[PDB]
């Protein structure tokens, strides 16, 4: 009954071609964190990278400067009655 | 033979469908070390203890009942397989010092839920 | 409900095993009954490998879920048989096979859980 | 379908006063041994003291010189099912 989306996904500090996001984690055992971003502005298409529970924040770099960047996030997490299982994602827009 | 089964599968079920209710509302609470899984290991750990008492005092007491309440409700009651998950996770989310807790906190939780139970019971007979 | 049903089908398959299982040969080493370990070992490999492939089938029904994880995993595993062996070795004063069987089973319960779970995530 | 007796219990060292007797332990969890003597005549008291399951020798040491005795010694032993329980006797006898 517990929610294993994370929350306040935020860009902390950024370049114009990297950004360094947060989040607070779920109350949840998380064994890892699905990162996705890709540019708002249609087909880029959608870049993926994982991050250890441990963890909740994650750098994206090799962006382009100046552009539309949607970047989601959801969580690889063990709960009782459903075992390893995948979140909804949180998303935010950044424009480099 | 069939009796015997049918004590295993009472006894059994009544132990399964009590941990499934416990898990489902309770694990959630605090993921680090499932309150709910605890809970059924330190609970059958604590019966299965007054039953070495018991049984002892009880030499005659039927075998269908001492099956159906040992491997029948505390063997379904009980679980090592859960916490055996709960921890594995812990260890692959990278969180060691609640994988070895939770290790610690069932094995000896339990052993002492098992030594409470057993001296309650030969001091409550004799 | 309906899925009650599963936990108690599974749950009472699983407790049935365990009861064969551990009767027929838990006597055969009273240092480190048998029976009961075996169920756990195997217990901790199916939950092992139940894990990793459920990953990669969300959607497979949570009925078939509840009936093998918490219903056949469930009734197959045993802790409080694991305890109240050790305690009955702790209290022969029989020591070292009573912390030799807390490592075999909760280290060997961990490993099945790995076996089954890389070996499902090291094929696909 | 073990046997929880144990077996070969006999008198290993005689004092006239006392006696060293010797068991093998049945092969089961045997928590604690019990062992039970009285002149076998008429009457006795019975007494029964007991000794640690890792032990298989135990010393009996108020004895009257010349007179028969009865030893007996059982197991409270752990098995799967029946979990505490006693074992049935084995016995001897012997004088002084
Ligand atoms: C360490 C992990 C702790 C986890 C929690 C569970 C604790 C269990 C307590 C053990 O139970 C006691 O064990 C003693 C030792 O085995 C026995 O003494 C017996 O031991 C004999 C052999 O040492 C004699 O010394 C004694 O007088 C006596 O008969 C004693 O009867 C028994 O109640
Ligand atoms: C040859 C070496 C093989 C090592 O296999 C392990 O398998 C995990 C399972 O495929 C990998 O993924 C894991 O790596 C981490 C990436 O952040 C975890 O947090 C994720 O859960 C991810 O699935 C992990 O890297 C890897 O060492
Ligand atoms: C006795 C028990 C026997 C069984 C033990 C099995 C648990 C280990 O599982 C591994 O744990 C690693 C560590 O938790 C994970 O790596 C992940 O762990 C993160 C921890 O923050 C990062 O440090 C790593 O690089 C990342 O790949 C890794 O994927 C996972 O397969
Ligand atoms: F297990
Ligand atoms: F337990
Ligand atoms: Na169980």
């Amino acid at each position: 009954s517990v929610s294993s989306v994370p929350t306040k996904l935020e860009v902390v500090a950024a370049t114009p071609t990297s950004l360094l996001i947060s989040w607070d984690a779920p109350a949840v055992t998380v064994v890892h964190y699905v990162i996705t971003y890709g540019e708002t502005g249609g087909n880029s298409p959608v870049q993926e990278f994982t991050v250890p529970g441990s963890k909740s924040t994650a750098t994206i770099s090799g962006l382009k400067p100046g552009v539309d960047y949607t970047i989601t996030v959801y969580t690889m997490y063990y709960s009782y009655s459903d075992l390893y299982s995948y979140s909804s994602p949180i998303s935010i827009n950044y424009r480099t | 033979m069939i009796k015997s089964l049918f004590a295993v599968i009472i006894g059994g079920s009544v132990g399964c469908t009590l941990r499934w209710l416990l898990s489902t509302k309770f694990n959630s609470l605090f993921p680090n070390l499932p309150p709910g899984t605890l809970v059924v290991n330190l609970l059958a750990g604590l019966i299965i203890g007054t039953m070495l008492a018991y049984f002892l005092r009880q030499p005659h007491l039927d075998p269908f009942w001492k099956l159906m309440i040992t491997t029948g409700l505390c063997g379904g009651l009980s679980t090592f397989s859960t916490f055996s998950v709960e921890v594995f996770a812990l260890l692959q989310a990278g969180n060691y010092i609640w994988a070895l807790t939770s290790v610690l906190v069932h094995v000896i939780g339990s052993l002492i839920m098992t030594a409470l139970g057993f001296f309650i019971i030969t001091i409550l007979f004799a």
